[PDB]
């Protein structure tokens, strides 16, 4: 009975996987450019911190602590770029599969929501790379400058960088999702101050999911979510 | 459990006791159990 | 089986895979 | 029916959380002093090993391999110090909650036991920092001196140091707990050589809990526990 | 009722554990030789890559990022070497425990299979160390040579090296297991292309077990398994 | 789960849908369930 | 399982077979099962 | 419900969360 | 109980420990 619907999954998953593979090939063809784009803020921060250190006194750099770390980082970056490039095809096939399973009154909600979420995620990623990362990296490297030497390894740096970028994209999508929901009389200020009690528990659950089993990381991830919820409160209050 | 530790479970429980409190803790647990039972009912229906 | 039921069951099984 | 008791747990957990937060604030105000106290044995060991290497031939230091590693280490140290300074309030509230849940014959045991355990934990931590760490760090760094270069990173060193301190505190509390129990006719030598069979299994389960899934770490954690149990046998033999 | 079999398992496990302990003692007595044998490819690759870098322009080496990293690596190497040396005794006791539980027609298969598997694992480990590692390490270090500095830490290098060696041993044993099975009319070419559908799922399960929760590691572990399966098809086709 | 993440489960499910497909997926799941039921029967027999 | 591997399970089983032995293995497992059943009885009583 | 039962049940559910 | 059944039960319990 699931036969007429498992074939559609098979074909759409095949198309999405082919798109991901083509994107991986394209990204690995240009992995040097992507790696330079990723590590440019790190190099700029290291040079500025070196300037500060030479000013105070009157070295640190990007290293690789694993033998196959460089190749693995290149493969990871190419995989991420291929997934990002295949997001059009992946989401198109996903919607084409879900479309004949949704009522004729939810599509009109999903389409503008998806479009706005994608646009705001792009805006957030750009803001993180160009306005936040240059200052945050400088502050973090300067913090441990008079005590430790910044021998930053690429393998952890890529993960940290993509985590920051995706986190800022989501932190830009949620305060616009709140506005979109508040437009059509769905969520109001009172409705957002009464489900706060469960909201904080859900926030801590999400932080536990998205962070290692360390409690400190969980709190460090839950605080920004709490601030985003607070902002959402005023956003729905002024809607 | 997929990058989750026990201390995190304790932090979430502390948050739950602190913010919900005397009431809305039993209610939240009851509703979570109801939702999980509904999910199990759905997976049972699928296996038919 | 209709598509909505498929989505329901797939979501439920994925949730069961995360419990 | 759980209502009259869930209010008390809520209130005491609120007081404990507030104490932990105040301790974190006070500790982060002085994170440099605590970081220097933590890193003093490492710097001393590195300087001594450099002296040995220069003597033989006739470098290594504390580094940071993550961009936000220094800030995260400072936050982790401040959080640990805040927990430690809030432990008085935490245990006061915990006992006040558990006190009207214990018979009038277990308080007389729990109070001196808790007090002596705290004192012996402090003594063990001091002994580890001042008598064990200076020699152990020197031996460990000198071990890989003619093969590798000790570029020691703070992120792993903080966890290693805290684990050593806590483990030595516990290894000082267990052989005093054994004496305390042996005073009150509770456990004797025969009672300690008959439950050894289950004791070693419990020791290995604990080692698996407190160490990564590596087998060698489990064995290296179970061996000192076995030695502590052996010492406990002698202590209860001469009690 | 399981008493007459639990005693035998107890004694054979005691003999195996004693053999492992003796092997660990012997290996730790010579841990410098094993460490040098393990690190010879890494040093040679680093020296060659330094030669290439000095040629292009006209440093990196083996480090330790943990205080007890050298001691832990020595213990890990000694443990692995002791297990390898005890493998004869371990397998002898294992077979002696399993033999009187197997029919008089499976022994005649299991003996040549075990012998050939051991020989081919040895051949594969030798091939990996002497024919694959010198070029693979050089390529991996030279890949990230104009971007990053190779400060390779021994703790991850030991695991990477052991994984490479064991993987090549298994990748040499499987395509001889295929030949052995194909000899006695057991597996033919058609039988190896009809169970491919489940073979790929089993391959991905094995990759998930043997790799961190990263998907990229799973794919990079599944691809060599797929290549080994493809080779096995040709081997059984030419039998 | 012993070095296994959810994303890996999703990748294995992707491969399962892709290669087995419409048929041989119900059969595969049925046989896996039967094998696990047989394993449980064995462990029940052991506990007797 | 919270930083615990399968190999550790095997090591603890090895220790259990070695030190307890022919007897005191069945008894130990029986008592562990009894204690776990008592814990389940307690949680069932709480869920009442 | 008395306090001792509370400690018993709390410890029980804590153990159940560690199985 | 014979040795083959012992091997079967041990293998089954080990599998159950890996689910």
């Amino acid at each position: 009975s699931m036969k007429p619907h498992l074939a559609e999954l098979r074909q759409r998953l095949a198309i999405s996987v082919l798109a991901v593979f083509v994107g991986f090939i394209i990204a690995f063809t240009f992995h040097n450019a992507i790696l330079g784009w990723i590590t440019k803020p790190l190099n700029n921060a290291l040079i500025q911190v070196g300037k500060i250190v030479e000013k105070r006194e009157m070295n640190g750099m990007i290293t690789t602590h694993q033998v196959g770390g460089a190749f693995f980082v290149a493969l990871k970056v190419s995989f991420f770029a291929g997934i990002l490039m295949a997001m059009p095809v992946i989401l198109w096939q996903l919607w084409l599969f879900i479309a004949p399973g949704l009522y004729d009154n939810e599509k009109k909600m999903v389409l503008p929501f998806v479009v706005g979420g994608s646009v705001m995620f792009l805006i957030g990623v750009l803001f993180a790379y160009y306005v936040v990362t240059p200052f945050g990296f400088q502050f973090l490297i300067t913090f441990g400058s008079f005590l430790y030497t910044p021998l930053i390894n690429i393998e952890d740096y890529v993960g940290f960088f993509t985590k920051i970028l995706i986190g800022f994209g989501i932190a830009f999508e949620l305060p616009v999702v709140a506005y979109f929901l508040a437009l059509l009389g769905l969520i109001t200020d009172k409705t957002l101050k009464d489900y706060f009690k469960y909201a904080i528990v859900i926030i801590f659950l999400l932080a536990a999911f998205l962070t290692p089993p360390d409690v400190l990381t969980q709190l460090l991830m839950a605080a920004p979510l709490i601030l985003l919820y607070g902002l959402s409160i005023l956003i729905v209050h002024y809607v | 459990m997929f990058g989750m530790g026990f201390s995190e479970i304790l932090v979430i429980a502390l948050v739950a006791i602190l913010f919900l409190g005397p009431d809305k803790l039993p209610e939240a647990m009851v509703q979570i159990a109801k939702f999980f039972n509904s999910v199990r009912k759905t997976i049972n229906e699928a296996k038919s | 089986m209709q598509r909505r039921d498929f989505l329901k069951y797939s979501v439920a099984l994925g949730v069961a895979s995360a419990l």
